[PDB]
RNA sequence: GACAAUGGUAGGAGAGCGUUCUAAGGGCGUUGAAGCAUGAUCGUAAGGACAUGUGGAGCGCUUAGAAGUGAGAAUGCCGGUG
RNA sequence: UAACUUGGGAGUCAGAACAUGGGUGAUAAGGUCCGUGUUCGAAAGGGAAACAGCCCAGACCACCAGCUAAGGUCCCAAAAU
RNA sequence: ACCGAUAGUGAACCAGUACCGUGAGGGAAAGGUGAAAAGCACCCCGGAAGGGGAGUGAAAUAGAACCUGAAACCGUGUGCUUACAAGUAGUCAGAGCCCGUUAAUGGGUGAUGGCGUGCCUUUUGUAGAAUGAACCGGCGAGUUACGAUUUGAUGCAAGGUU
């Protein structure tokens, strides 16, 4: 009816970032990373199309948990077969496949609609190294809030 | 009631799996039976005898008090000539709807003017109220004009 | 053992889509002016 | 060039020279009607202000005081049996702004 | 004088079907079910025209607060200072300034910050 | 007075309502009876007194 | 031109010659009789009788060349159905609908 | 210009459109009537129009009467088609 | 801002949950039975994850306008890391 | 101010007939070429049925299932759109591509986001796993006579009335 800037594809730019996964305790990081992916700090936010911009997290082993939940916060998974809850991953999952530790815990922050699961693919987590996306010119953002 | 047939009860009841239908000539069949038809009746009421004259003295006073009345003297012709009356209607000019009135009878005026569209020939004791406001022009003989006040007043 | 629902005009047409017939071989004889069926012999062909 | 005016109760952005829809304002077709309530007369050098900024938004001429497209309200309550429907057409007075006075 | 329903019906149902186009499948071709779907479509239309006024001043709150903290101001401290600044502007404008033309909004954030 | 423009008396012809002819008359589906019971059935009515 | 030829009451069902008729549209009309001659369906000669009877209207009537035509459209509408009975069990009958079908092909050179 | 009031079932109270026929007045109709299909138009509702096709002969409009007057449900009735 | 007298037209006589005073029950029930209030029935919205009966509040219609109530302010999801 | 073929008699049509019953007795459906038969001579594919030309006719898109031909429903190429998706089927935002109107804040299609459990009866209460409807047409439920009491109307007035 009136005017309101409804940004579009071929009207939006997308850039990149790098976050170091230092001693922020996985919620303090993986809340603020979710607001980056939804473009929610950029002014040209129109919710019916995908705004936002990519995020690579690099070292992913300096994550901690305060309290004694290093062995609690157990995870679950059901195979659809009977008797098949697999509680075999405690919250100490960092010793093997720690990429799936935070890449779980952004896809819970994002909505699960037919655009959000597209938008969850704009995230990358790497082991401890530098990122193999040197040919993409990332920048640095490291201060999360 | 009065349609033919219907004593049968077609389905039984419980068991068959149709409606609980009763006869063959119930109203919702495509057979007969109409629940609320027109009863042959009569359409006739009446006003009191004072109101029944007050309309009629108001009908022709609608003519005289505004726009239209004419009193002619009497006129006789023995042989029935339609053309000798359509002649007369256009001398003393009237429009297509016109009402002539004889005093009690006319062997010719009742029997002429019976072909022309828009003319009624009524004896002065047969003065109803539809035609006298259906017409637009009273043309009466002078012998009945003295009588209609002597019979309505 | 009955249907619970009339199947609409989408799962009628979507179901019958693997219900077709394909053409057969149709290799022509050398001198028939007539197409025999492959690995067969006609009645009035060059076969 | 760049200003913020208001009428009805709402606020309308000007982009000087354009034509904007707005609701019924009283003087007739084809005449010269102005505004006086500018909350922000920006432009090349923005001059933000008080409840007013003491600068007249210039007179836009008036066109086409007709009525809007018909919308159809229709509500009901579900199983207890009720109905309402009634038509509704809302007036609008478009106008072409021409200049500005800061 | 018996009177039957001669075309008070089919001239009436073909302004429901014609008013109901583009519905899926068999809700645009036939009366007895497609009268229901148009009959909800008004009931939605009365409802959601009270959502455009509950959605667009939920949109503008995002794209102001995305632009307010590009100048070290959170949204909550902003409009407290803006109301003390005596600025009677909407939000829809304060959006449309802050997305087309930053240099206007670049000093508008100062005036609210300078009242505090 | 004349036939083609006759006007009735001044508050004397009121037209009678057909009952049970639509939900938007004020007499819909049940036409003034109620829901169930003795009065609502066809032909029912207690003797007076 | 566009010559056509129909047959207006054929005894078979529509859904059963909808199979073979939706297999020869848009082909060379010369060999198009031979596809119909080399199946084994129900009315594979009955369509073939009509399609021979449409080429033979493209000669005496319209003088189009019988070199090689092309079939733009072929379809079969529902015909006037016949309705019968058959008794099965416990006194109840069940209807049998012996359907009928129109048939309609068009044949043309394509060029105007 | 004010000033207040307007959720709503059973139910009570007003103002209304449309269908068939008659009475009166006034019209349109082979230079194409009623119905039928299509359309982005008009009225606050029921509804009213106007062009364009198909249609081959009888219809509207104002006033006023009389009623076999309005359809989505009755395991409704009948005829069609899945 | 109601009240009462008269005269036409009815509908209801299957209620429910909360908050409190009580009997019965076992200081058992979404139990039953009385008092007394509210809401639903006959009331749509906002909060209580969804949820007739609890918490705010009563919809004549339009608009891409502002304040506020109950509940909230890291993300899904408007607002204080 | 009675009906115009589901109405009117059951029966407009070689009706109490087909048809069902051992019997007494039940008891249907089914109207319309045109002004006139002028009812398609002849040519062609096919065994024929049908069909394309020609021809009569104002009209055969009026061909003897015959005026008008609506809906369910089964089909034909098409402009937009669909194979990482959770759905009472819409509504409100809104991109891209195609078309140009009873010229108006234009029509069709919709990648993606909010919002959301059909309808009627019955209930203290229903999306309800309570009932009812396969769908589209047509038919189908406060009527009349006679009275009694009430307001509204209109004559006349200690009188009114057949
Ligand atoms: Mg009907
Ligand atoms: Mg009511
Ligand atoms: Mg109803
Ligand atoms: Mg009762
Ligand atoms: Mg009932
Ligand atoms: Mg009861
Ligand atoms: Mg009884
Ligand atoms: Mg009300
Ligand atoms: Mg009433
Ligand atoms: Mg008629
Ligand atoms: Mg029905
Ligand atoms: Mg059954
Ligand atoms: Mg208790
Ligand atoms: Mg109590
Ligand atoms: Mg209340
Ligand atoms: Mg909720
Ligand atoms: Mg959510
Ligand atoms: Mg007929
Ligand atoms: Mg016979
Ligand atoms: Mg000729
Ligand atoms: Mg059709
Ligand atoms: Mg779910
Ligand atoms: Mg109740
Ligand atoms: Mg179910
Ligand atoms: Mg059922």
């Amino acid at each position: 009816m009136r005017q309101t800037f409804m940004a579009n594809e071929s009207n939006i730019e997308r850039k990149w970032y790098v976050i170091d996964a230092e001693g922020q305790t996985l919620g303090r990081l993986s809340s603020e990373v979710a607001s980056i992916l939804r473009g929610k700090n950029k002014v040209t936010y129109t919710p019916h199309v995908d705004t936002g911009d990519y995020v690579i997290v690099i070292n992913a082993s300096k994550i901690e948990f305060t309290g004694n939940k290093e062995t609690d916060k157990v995870y679950y998974r059901h195979s659809n077969h009977p008797g098949g809850i697999k509680s075999i991953t405690a919250g100490e999952l960092r010793r093997t496949n720690p990429e799936r530790l935070i890449e779980n815990s952004i896809k819970g922050m994002l909505p699960s609609t037919r655009l959000g699961e597209k938008q969850g693919k704009k995230l990358f987590v790497y082991g401890g190294a530098e990122h193999p996306h040197a040919a993409q010119q990332p920048e640095n953002y490291e201060l999360r809030g | 009631s009065a349609v033919s047939g219907g004593g049968r009860k077609p389905w039984k009841q419980k068991g068959t799996g149709r409606a609980r239908q009763g006869t063959i000539r119930a109203p919702q069949w495509r057979g007969g039976g109409i629940v609320f038809g027109p009863t042959p009746r009569s359409y006739a009421y009446k006003m009191p005898k004072k109101m029944r004259r007050l309309a009629l003295r108001s009908a022709l006073s609608f003519k005289a008090q505004e726009n239209g009345l004419t009193v002619v003297d009497a006129f006789n012709f023995e042989a029935p000539k339609t053309k000798e009356f359509k002649n007369v209607l256009s001398t003393l000019e009237q429009p297509k709807k016109v009402l002539v009135v004889t005093e009690n009878e006319d062997v010719n005026v009742e029997l002429s003017a019976r072909n022309i569209p828009g003319v009624q020939v009524t004896t002065a004791q047969g003065l109803n109220v539809l035609d006298i406001t259906n017409a637009d022009s009273l043309v009466i003989t002078e012998a009945a004009a003295k009588k209609v006040e002597e019979v309505l007043g | 053992a009955v249907p619970k629902r009339r199947t609409s005009k989408t799962r009628k047409n979507k179901r019958r889509t693997h219900f077709k017939i394909s053409v057969p071989g149709m290799t022509e004889c050398p001198n028939c002016g007539e197409y025999k069926l492959s690995h067969r012999v006609c009645k009035n062909c060059g076969s | 060039m760049f200003a913020i005016i208001e009428t009805g109760g709402k606020q309308i952005k000007v982009e000087e020279g354009q034509e904007i829809f707005v609701e019924k304002l009283d003087v007739n077709e084809g005449d010269t009607f102005t505004f006086d309530k500018v909350l922000f007369v920006g432009g090349d050098s923005v001059k933000v202000g008080a409840p007013t900024v003491e600068g007249a938004t210039v007179t836009a001429t008036v066109n086409k005081q007709g009525r809007g497209k018909k919308i159809t309200v229709f509500t009901y309550k579900r199983r207890k049996n009720s109905k309402r429907k009634k038509g509704h057409r809302q007036p609008y007075t478009k106008l072409t702004i021409d200049k500005i006075n800061a | 004088p018996r009177v039957k329903g001669g075309t008070v019906t089919r001239a009436r149902r073909k302004k429901t079907i014609k008013l109901a186009k583009g519905y899926f499948g068999s809700k645009h071709t036939l009366y007895k079910v497609a009268k229901q779907q148009v009959m909800k479509s008004g009931q939605y239309a009365f409802r959601d025209r009270r959502q455009r006024k509950r959605d667009f001043r939920k949109l503008w709150i995002t794209r102001i607060n995305a632009a307010a903290r590009q100048h070290e101001m959170s949204y909550s401290r902003l409009m407290n200072g803006l109301k003390k600044a005596g600025i009677d502007i909407n939000r829809k404008m304060l959006s449309e300034i802050a997305i087309s033309d930053e240099k206007a909004f670049a000093q508008l954030v100062t005036k609210a910050k300078d009242a505090l | 007075m004349k036939l083609h423009e006759l006007k009735p008396a001044e508050g004397s012809r009121k037209e009678r309502n057909r009952v049970g002819r639509g939900v938007a008359t004020g007499n819909g589906k049940t036409s003034g009876r109620g829901h169930k019971g003795q009065k609502a059935r066809s032909g029912g009515g207690v003797r007076p007194g | 031109m566009e010559a056509k030829a129909v047959a207006r009451t054929i005894r078979i069902a529509p859904r059963k010659v909808r199979l073979v008729l939706d297999l020869i549209r848009g082909k060379n009309a010369a060999e198009a009789i031979a596809i119909l001659k080399l199946t084994n369906k129900a009315s594979s000669p009955v369509i073939e009788k009509v399609l021979m009877s449409a080429l033979a209207n493209a000669e005496h009537n319209y003088d189009m060349n019988t070199d090689e035509l092309v079939v733009k459209e072929a379809y079969a509408n529902e015909g006037p159905t016949l309705k019968r009975f058959r008794p099965r069990a416990q006194g109840r009958a069940s209807a049998i609908n012996k359907r009928t079908s129109h048939i309609t092909i068009v044949v043309s050179d394509g060029k105007e």
